[PDB]
């Protein structure tokens, strides 16, 4: 649970870090989809 | 670090002798 | 022939560790076996490391316990290894010395091959072009062996990748449409519980008049781990290009080689490459593996299943990242079948074999072979996503097409997966096995299927 | 002249007496002769590292000591050989020998010794003609195909008191004799060059004409030239040797597996071209360097120099030669275990700190040259490498450190291989740095096709920056145009970038077919853009799903432009089905507006 | 005005094609005076060996710098084969003033079977006892290294000054 | 001076891969200069590396491949490695080892300087003040570079940073409202980038400005490193001697540390973090500080390194050094390439930390400072604007949201986008940032004080 099994080397460092930006990328959607959502979930509270 | 060091002593120790 | 005497040095000037030096030697060879006698009247045997001059190493095989600086003969033999090889050493079984332990006469040599072997000639080397089948549905469906070929079962510490290569000995053969057809077992480093095992089970099933088994134990010396690789592909490369039979060579615990390469480098002082191993090890694998192939000429082949073992499950380790640069596929036993008791616990996701091309169709096995085969593939791929997106999404978003990619998959791991360890099918009962596992589909679905071939054999 | 084993460790040999012993000049270590190289001098001493298996090396063996370091035979008898990573012909120790061995310590000539080749002289050279490094002074026809020339040695020049008689000679007797001031001298057929020695030119001209591989991807967007140096990280290197614009080919495997080298030898000597309406085997213009993973380590890192120093000498009779070099990252692994033992302090990751000096000794000897002699020659060599990174990276020191010398990188991924797409292009990471050198071929000879080349990359990139939205949002309120980059945008990735290479249309593209297929896909794009923003506001407003549906006949034919034959079909037979098509794309538009 | 556009920068690159070998050629005519400045350096150089009184008196300081840079107990003089007693005469009144300066004993002597070739403009060449290390002391090796140590000034005192350097440091 | 004859040793008394190693000499210098001559005839050149007692370690340039220890004379020369510098090698292209190579003839000296350089006086130095004026409009309008900075390039392989390189060097001048050279350093090039530069420098007429230091990839690594050194011993002489304003671009010092990392393991010497020698620090420094200007001289040397990233790392030891010496970045980036944009700088990330100085009145006009930030606020807020139109669309944004998408198709096609020969004087970068300013009413633009918008808006 605290760290996903892979061992320490030169490319293993590369591919987690980019399944971080990988995964950063994919909040940077998700963060911006639910106000997007809540964009149009005010104005239904404003109608 | 210390593996790349301890060989070139051991050369060291090789020149000396002659 | 060799006429001159051999002089026996009592000049030992230095012990260290495993290594024994010593002083005015005259004219030492590289690689030359020596013999050692020590003082309270037992025996050992060496190998020359190093030569300087009058100065040669000495690396004894087992043990260095008693080695006085006074007392121990040296005996030079001017010579390097060479292994007694014969024909008759089918039905034997040899420590990792060579030295025979089914309590038998040592061998009669036909002739004494050199365990170092040469190079196969490249213009001399034909591809594989024919299959080896094994018993083992998961291999013979799905990850067709051809003669020839190096293919490697990757595994971990505790998967039954012994029962496997134990069933693989005894259901070996032929796709026949057996005299020259032969299987040369090795173990290296393998406990007490495993190599008792292999000594059990090749005269319980009465397999053993064409398997020649080299037993070699962890509580056995390091270096004859070593060169026990070297003893079974020699009995191989002897069995095949001489005697023109069909080899199958196991290696059992190919990481335990590995484990002693990096400690008799140790020994020596010597440097270290990627994670501890020795700088030589991609040549050191090497050297084992390619003594493989059909040639041309003779009408024998060597196939070759090393059997590693991925430390914490890391594909990533040297052993299986330099033994998958070398060779031409994996098999892959998973963890998550064995966990839910499936015998053999062979993951067909990633396991691959390069040469499965050049090993099925017409002529080999039949003509629907390549076309089952990456139809399973995809519906057990399609399976395995339904699964996984139907624990995270739940259970009501299943349409009725998506519960057909389940009851697949549940059928698949019971009837095609499934084997129980002296159930010995052959091809043609893997892909009517196979066959009566695409009936679950209609025939709309399957479109990894040509029409052509669902015409004849679809239909029942 | 004689030497003396001190002793052995390992593949390491300490040889005395061997005072004037240069560097990496070649030793004939042991009674069995293992051929070795000079890698350090101590003194009087010698460490030797052998180029073969060392066991059974005793102390006190004769070290024989040569003049010249490793360097491969040059001459008639070459195309069509086998050779090994030191030039060991592998098709000839299998008859000398007779066994599927290759025995320590053979001493195979690499060229045949009783061979007669049909000597011819260059018509202009006389007894007392001046001659220097360079000039050609004979012609030997060495199959149908190779005019095999025969040259002078560099550095040696002066004035011929004998020329050969045309007839039919081997390759040991003396053809020519020139002499220097003094001295007079004898030559063979034959010539022997180091292969870490660049052979000399006159200049290096710009590498300005395509070489033309048979695809349509790889030569409209990411296109290689004459002279140029890629990287593909054998669909694209069988697709040269038969069809490209090379007249010598060179297979340099390093350490390739064992079954996929006998792979390749089973396949070359059947495989055809067509020449002059006549088929010939393709193995009378290549030589290949045979190499796998059993062999010498130190055989398996000589074998890229072997091979570029027979790519260089098919240069210099005015070829254009196109070397491909297979799995460059065994190459580096064999430069991995010579610096582990010499006790050299690695950079990165166990590589040695020269990785990138050795990459650019061998990938800077490719280009366009004029050529040393005197009728003015001008040939090429083409370097293909292929790296092999451990899993698709730019991590590794071999993959890295080779994007920052080649131009072209033909970048491949393993994500989009599954689509059965093959070629498994990404169009994403694959660069190719020729495009200036390129725009006066495009503008002189096509003078069409760079705007198009620049729009079809962005209609592909456009598509990369939606893609994402398309799959979490999905296609529910969008612009449409959008969705014009997005249909036309499919229509370039199934059938522009698509191929098959067993098939009777897509093993050869040509060209003016290549550019022919894009001058109607460009159009659809800038027609369907043109339609969808002056109609956005007037009146009757549209989509694109007014279009697709109505105009479904025309992108069939926009969509059978792929499987037109470009083999049975004439070669004004398929530009006016492209120019007739045009016509049902310009009036098709007219039917909605 | 595409087309129109290309031209002129078609005329520019000519016009800088050949601005460019007017600097390239305009140097090299500064390089030819100078290479022929050091010819007649040669030749005036070679007016001092016809001289007798003036050139005993040179040997005397071309081999002393020898053997003061060597420093070896037997070093061994070559000269050419008329300049014999010449370079003699210059040995024997050196060795006395060698010991007083070094506290050294040297054996130098003169070697009578090669000779530096006579096409050579003068001066000597000093090796230690088993020729391993020579000290070339002629004098074309002497103008070859004075006169590359004096470039900055002779450009100063020839060509004028530079009419942009404000300081030196 | 050194007016002494030079010893030749024939006593060499072994090889050890590139390391020639002599015994029996007579008061050996470090880093001296050595003259090898092989068997066969061909010189060699090298550098002495460790002198101990009568011993001298010396480090070939051209590798050792046939030397023995029998017959090869090393002739020493008492004397450390330096360049003879001229105000008339402006125009002329050299090699790395400082011979030339556009057929010219050998640069006649008007000094003899040491290469290695000693450091300035940090009281002597000024901050620096006016504008160096580039003509690429991503990094004169809104990435000022001063006269004294250090700013380096920040991209990747494949990325068109040598074009951005060759497109300083053609426009550099002055801010104009005699002095001015360029000395161009290329280090670890190939061919094919090398006749780019040798070619689109003297027939774009303006060979006269620029001194070309080509270095290239098959040349020896420890000739790559003697580059920059090279570079700038000249443009302290032209700029701290003759009061010239010298812009020095050194290109590719990624492929510097790649061949100073292979120097430091030939050596002998054992690496450090990343494998990378640990002296990186101060080895990249005696580079980056020859730069700025000094007390009571007219001239300056303003620097432009230029990184390649290995795999867009910006955590990797030779963009952390220079990130750590130098001031800002500039940010060459890939998802502007691939849409085809040139060039293809990246405005959000990058950075000139003196670009407050090198602005204002009476250095390039009044309103740089509140042009440059306000078109970086509606750059920021467009990229904002550009992804949250594919989440819901065109017909939920309002006419805000209409008016910076409107803007974000013309400041990437007019004010990025230049094309290779389009020399944007800063006057002209200021104009074309206001006429994309107008898309805005002045109730929109936050970032301009109101006098400004008075006199600069309306037109």
């Amino acid at each position: 649970k605290d760290r996903i099994e892979i061992f320490p080397s030169r490319m293993a460092q590369t591919i987690m870090k980019a399944r971080l930006k990988g995964a950063q990328t994919g909040r940077n959607l998700l963060k911006k989809k639910s106000d997007a959502l809540t964009l149009r979930f005010r104005q239904i509270l404003k109608k | 670090f210390y593996r790349l060091k301890k060989i070139q002593e051991k050369k060291k120790i090789l020149k000396e002798k002659s | 022939y060799l006429s001159q005497p051999r002089l026996t040095y009592k000049t030992v000037s230095g012990v260290n560790g495993p290594l024994v030096i010593l002083d005015h030697v005259k004219f030492p060879r590289y690689a030359e076996i020596v013999h050692l006698t020590l003082p309270d009247g037992t025996k050992r045997s060496g190998q020359v490391l190093e030569v300087s001059g009058s100065k040669a190493v000495v690396q004894v095989f087992e043990g260095t316990s008693g080695i006085d600086a006074k007392k121990t003969s040296c005996e030079f033999t001017g010579d390097i290894l060479r292994t007694p090889v014969s024909e008759d050493m089918l039905g034997r079984v040899f420590n990792g010395s060579g030295k025979p332990i089914d309590r038998g006469p040592v061998v009669l040599a036909e002739d004494f091959l050199d365990i170092m072997g040469q190079p196969i000639n490249p213009q001399c080397r034909i591809y594989p072009e024919e299959m080896i089948q094994t018993g083992i549905s998961a291999i013979d469906g799905m990850n067709s062996i051809a003669r020839g070929q190096k293919i490697p079962i990757f595994s971990a510490a505790g998967l039954p990748h012994n029962e496997i290569a134990a069933q693989i000995c005894r259901q070996a053969g032929l796709v026949k449409k057996e005299e020259n057809f032969a299987i040369v077992f090795a173990a290296m480093g393998v406990n007490m519980e495993t190599a008792r095992f292999f000594k059990s089970d090749f005269e319980e099933n009465g397999s053993m008049d064409n398997v020649c088994l080299f037993l070699n134990l962890a509580n056995d010396p390091t270096i004859e781990r070593i060169i026990t690789p070297r003893l079974a592909l020699t009995t191989a490369e002897f069995l095949a290009y001489q005697c023109e039979k069909h080899v199958l060579v196991i290696l059992t615990d190919m990481s335990s080689y590995a484990e002693a390469l990096r400690e008799v480098s140790a020994a020596r002082e010597e440097v270290p490459g990627r994670r501890g191993f020795p700088g030589y090890m991609y040549t050191d694998l090497a050297t084992i593996y390619e003594r493989a192939g059909r040639v041309e000429g003779r009408n024998g082949s060597i196939t070759q299943i090393p059997i590693l073992t991925m430390p914490n499950d890391d594909i990533t380790h040297p052993i299986p990242d330099l033994t998958g640069y070398i060779t031409e596929g994996q098999i892959y036993v998973d963890r998550q079948l064995h966990n839910r008791q499936i015998y053999p616990p062979i993951n067909v996701l990633p396991s691959l074999s390069r040469l499965m091309k050049s090993a099925i169709g017409e002529g080999m096995t039949r003509k629907d072979h390549a076309d089952v085969s990456n139809q399973l593939y995809a519906c057990y791929a399609i399976g395995k996503d339904v699964q996984a997106m139907k624990a995270v999404v739940g259970e009501e978003a299943l349409t009725s097409d998506d519960l057909l990619y389940l009851e697949f998959l549940q059928k698949f791991e019971r009837n095609f997966i499934a084997q129980g360890p002296y159930e010995n099918r052959t091809v043609y009962e893997t892909l009517d096995i196979g066959w009566q596992l695409l009936r679950i589909f209609p025939k709309e679905m399957l479109k990894r299927i040509p029409q052509s071939t669902l015409s004849e054999f679809y239909p029942r | 002249t004689f030497g003396y084993v001190h002793g052995v460790s390992g593949p390491v040999v300490t040889a005395c007496d061997m005072a004037g012993a240069a560097m990496y000049e070649l030793v004939r270590v042991g009674h069995s002769e293992l051929v070795g190289e000079i890698i350090r001098l101590e003194g009087d001493m010698a460490t030797i590292q052998v180029y073969e298996e060392t066991s059974g090396v005793s102390v006190g063996d004769p070290v024989l000591r040569t003049g010249k370091p490793l360097s491969v035979e040059l001459g008639p008898g070459i195309m069509g050989a086998i050779f090994d990573g030191i030039q060991r012909p592998l098709s000839d120790i299998s008859s000398q020998t007779q066994s599927i061995y290759i025995p320590r310590g053979v001493n195979v000539s690499a060229l045949s010794r009783d061979v007669k080749w049909d000597f011819t002289p260059c018509k202009n050279l006389r007894v007392g003609s001046h001659i220097t490094g360079g000039d050609i002074y004979g012609i030997v026809n060495e199959n149908s195909l190779i005019k095999h020339k025969i040259m002078l040695p560099p550095r040696n020049r002066g004035t011929v008191t004998y020329i050969a008689p045309p007839g039919n000679y081997d390759t040991s007797d003396v053809v020519l004799e020139l002499e220097f001031e003094g001295i007079k001298e004898k030559f063979s057929m034959v010539q022997v060059w180091p292969v870490r020695q660049v052979r000399p030119v006159t200049e290096k001209l710009p590498a300005n004409h395509p070489l033309l591989t048979g695809q349509r991807v790889l030569d409209a967007l990411f296109p290689c030239v004459q002279g140029g140096t890629t990287a593909i990280p054998t669909v694209i290197s069988q697709s040269l040797s038969k069809y490209s614009n090379s007249d010598v080919i060179i297979y340099v495997g390093c350490g390739e597996r064992g079954n996929e080298m006998s792979e390749v030898l089973r396949d070359f000597p059947e495989l055809t071209m067509e020449v002059d309406g006549k088929v010939e085997s393709i193995m009378k213009r290549t030589a290949l360097v045979a190499n796998t993973s059993n062999m010498p380590v130190a055989a398996r890192e000589a074998s890229i120099y072997t091979g570029i120093t027979l790519s260089e000498y098919f240069r210099d009779m005015g070829y254009h030669v196109s070397m491909m070099a297979d799995s460059t990252s065994r190459w580096a692994e064999a430069l991995r275990e010579i610096s582990g033992r010499l006790a050299e302090m690695p950079a990165d990751s166990g590589y040695p700190a020269y990785l990138g000096a050795r990459l650019a000794s061998f990938y800077e000897r490719a280009g366009r040259v004029k050529c040393l002699g005197n009728p003015e020659r001008e040939g090429s060599v083409s370097i293909v490498g292929a790296v092999s990174p451990p899993g698709g990276d730019f991590s590794d020191p071999v993959t890295s450190a080779t994007l920052g010398i080649v131009q072209v990188f033909w970048g491949l991924d393993k994500k989009l291989a599954q689509r059965k797409h093959f070629p498994s292009v990404n169009w994403l990471i694959s660069y190719s740095k020729y495009m200036r050198a390129l725009d006066e071929y495009y503008d002189k000879h096509f003078t069409e096709f760079v705007p198009l080349r620049t729009k079809a990359k962005e209609i592909l990139q456009e598509e990369e920056d939606l893609a994402e939205i398309v799959q979490l949002v999905g296609k529910a309120s969008l612009a449409e145009t959008d969705k014009i980059t997005l249909e036309v945008a499919k229509l370039i990735k199934d059938d522009f970038l698509q191929q098959n290479g067993y098939t009777p249309y897509d093993r050869f593209c040509p060209f003016y077919k290549t550019v022919g297929m894009l001058s109607n896909m460009i159009a659809f794009y800038d027609m369907a853009r043109r339609a969808v923003e002056t109609t956005a506001q007037s009146d009757n407003k549209i989509t694109w799903s007014i279009i697709r549906e109505h105009m479904g006949e025309i992108l069939y034919k926009l969509s059978s432009m792929k499987f037109k034959d470009p083999v049975k079909d004439g070669e004004a037979k398929i530009k006016a089905d492209y120019a007739q098509l045009l016509e049902d794309m310009q009036n098709a538009f007219r039917s909605l507006e | 005005e595409k087309k129109e556009k290309q031209i002129e920068q078609q005329k520019k690159i000519q016009m800088s094609n050949l601005m460019n070998q007017a600097r390239l050629k305009v140097l090299r005519a500064r390089d030819d005076l100078i290479t022929d400045l050091l010819n007649e350096a040669k030749q005036r150089l070679s007016k001092v060996v016809k001289d007798t009184t003036r050139y005993q008196v040179l040997l005397d300081g071309l081999v002393l710098q020898g053997l003061y840079q060597l420093l070896e107990p037997r070093m061994i003089v070559r000269c050419r084969k008329q300049d014999f007693p010449l370079v003699k005469a210059a040995v024997q009144k050196a060795i006395p003033v060698y010991k007083v300066a070094t506290k050294r004993d040297v054996d130098v002597q003169i070697d009578q079977e090669a000779y530096l070739p006579e096409e050579i403009a003068g001066g000597v060449e000093i090796y230690n006892g088993d020729r391993k290390i020579k000290v070339s002391n002629t004098l074309e090796s002497r103008l070859d290294l004075i006169a590359q140590q004096m470039m900055p000034e002779v450009r100063g005192a020839l060509f004028g000054a530079n009419a942009n350097r404000k300081f030196l440091d």
